[PDB]
């Protein structure tokens, strides 16, 4: 019945900042808390253990601290390694729980996606399957939504995004958005139509092709 | 009344692994040496492991030894079956079976046994990726840049690498965190961005090796 409250969920910050993440507690935890760094497709690495103590190894440039239901994790002087998620935990004998993470990228301005649409190749239509895919580029911040329309009914459960990690010079983000459809199904239809949802765009950007043309 | 029920099974690729659990009702497993058996599709039953009371004692037939491990939870009632490395000849129903008889000795037959829970070992441990274009047209033209790329489809295991133009073309790229799909084949896209005044200028060829198959696939993405 702890539960762990963890602000902000992103945090945009710039090389040699100084940044500061909050953990809350539902209840009195006295010290018992943890933080951990993730790197994407990685293991979680524990970095401080009862609020303050840092593990072996760990640069002195992080630090904890807080008791009872409010606990601070301050990174002081963001290196190119520190962009990461950080988790905190509360940790008991028996169980544990987990705040939501803090994402910690590299800020920039708001970039719109620039979207593109791609028709299945005729090579693989040939073998029965119709790829679709809908390419959104270079734009920030990382939240998007796309939506497939194929004659304007809204698809749902057939496609499958993919993002990158934050771009090295330009801090952007890319994404991919794949519908894929039996070439049957593919052939029912006229009108393919990606529509593009992002703080940038003003109103969403919807690219479209008709089948055959 | 005694009961016995496998679960885990379906489909692994070849050098894969799978784990088998065994629950049972109506009696506890502390008692008894506990067994995996396995049916193959010729229709003969072969023995695969083991347990004996306390895990004392594991035992295990010689085409699976070192790569199959038995275990079991007396607390919990259940028997777990590890496989790794997995062979197409592992193709078989498995079994739980008790080793018992209504007055328990020193060797007894085995007179209870779960329904069988079905374990396909396919031949192929990888599989190359199909490669087709994504082709430049003025759907993919946004202000005076156009994208185009390869999808790289239904390879595994992972990874694929991705160049274009055998490495002399790298600004613009972005190639894509694969996706498992539902097929359990894997997918991705490549894609570059070029302004819309290079394309007729030049070609664009992506370079993907997967190395786990050993296939290398050039393609070439027009117009
Ligand atoms: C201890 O008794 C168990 O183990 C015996 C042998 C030693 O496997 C077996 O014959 C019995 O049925 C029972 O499973
Ligand atoms: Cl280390
Ligand atoms: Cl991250
Ligand atoms: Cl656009
Ligand atoms: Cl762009
Ligand atoms: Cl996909
Ligand atoms: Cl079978
Ligand atoms: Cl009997
Ligand atoms: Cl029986
Ligand atoms: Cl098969
Ligand atoms: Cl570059
Ligand atoms: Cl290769």
């Amino acid at each position: 019945a702890v539960v762990m409250t963890q602000s902000p969920s992103t945090l945009s910050a710039s090389v040699g900042d100084t940044i500061t993440i909050t953990c809350r507690a539902s209840q009195s935890i006295e010290t018992w808390l943890a933080w951990y760094q993730q790197k994407p497709g990685k293991a979680p690495k524990l970095l401080i253990y009862k609020a303050s103590t840092l593990k072996t190894g760990v640069p002195s440039r992080f630090s904890g601290s807080g008791s009872g239901t409010e606990f601070t994790l301050t990174i002081s002087g963001l290196q190119f390694d520190d962009f990461a998620t950080y988790h905190c935990q509360h940790y008991a004998g028996y169980s544990a729980t987990f705040g939501q993470g803090t994402r910690v990228e590299i800020k920039r301005t708001v970039a719109a996606p620039s979207v593109f649409i791609f028709p299945p190749s005729d090579e693989q239509l040939k073998s029965g399957t119709a790829s679709v895919v809908c390419l959104l580029n270079n734009f920030y911040p990382r939240e998007a939504k796309v939506q497939w329309k194929v004659d304007n009914a809204l698809q749902s459960g057939n496609s499958q995004e993919s993002v990158t990690e934050q771009d090295s010079k330009d801090s952007t983000y890319s994404l991919s958005s794949t519908l894929t459809l039996s070439k049957a199904d593919y052939e029912k239809h006229k009108v393919y139509a990606c529509e593009v949802t992002h703080q940038g765009l003003s109103s969403p950007v919807t690219k479209s092709f008709n089948r055959g043309e | 009344e005694v009961q016995l029920v496998e679960s885990g099974g379906g489909l692994v690729k070849a050098g894969g692994s799978l784990i088998l659990s065994c629950g049972v009702s109506n009696f506890r497993i502390s008692a008894h040496t506990m067994n995996w058996v396995r049916r193959v599709p010729g229709g003969g039953l072969e023995w695969v492991a083991s347990i004996s009371t306390s895990s004392t004692y594991r035992d295990y037939a010689d085409a699976v030894k070192g790569r199959f491990t038995v275990s079991r939870d007396d607390l919990e009632d259940f028997v777990y079956l590890q496989m790794h490395k997995m062979r197409v000849e592992d193709t078989a129903i498995y079994y739980c079976a008790r080793k018992g008889s209504d007055r328990l000795s020193d060797n007894d037959p085995f007179d209870a046994w779960g329904p069988g829970t079905v374990v396909t070992v396919s031949p192929a441990s990888t599989k190359g990726p199909s490669v087709f274009p994504l082709a430049p047209s003025s759907k993919s033209t946004s202000g005076g840049t156009a994208a185009l790329g390869c999808l790289v489809k239904d390879y595994f295991p992972e990874p694929v690498t991705v160049s274009w133009n055998s490495g002399a073309l790298t600004s613009g790229v972005h190639t894509f965190p694969a996706v498992l799909q539902s097929s359990g084949l894997y997918s991705l896209s490549s894609v570059v961005t070029v302004p819309s005044s290079s394309l007729g200028t030049q070609t664009y060829i992506c370079n993907v090796n997967h190395k786990p198959s050993n296939t290398k696939v050039d393609k070439k993405v027009e117009p």
